[PDB]
């Protein structure tokens, strides 16, 4: 009979980065609000 | 234990994911 002692399995398990890892990020335009002051479209009319 | 860095060429590391909205 021979023993597993020098010859034993080996298990593995990866470093996994994710602890320093980036975040995703979302964006949003920040738009120019008609609640603030914003212009308008000049539909104009004529008086005759 | 001991470090070993895998030889996974580059061509195999891509990913595809389908998913619902839940």
């Amino acid at each position: 009979v021979r023993e597993p002692g020098s010859q034993a399995c080996l298990a593995i398990d990866p470093l996994v980065g994710e602890e320093g890892g980036a975040a995703v990020a979302k964006l949003e335009p920040h738009l120019q609000p008609r609640g603030q002051p914003a212009p308008q479209p000049l539909h104009t009319l004529v008086l005759a | 234990g001991t470090l070993k860095t895998s030889n996974l060429p580059e061509e195999l590391r891509k990913v595809f994911i389908t998913y619902s909205m839940d």
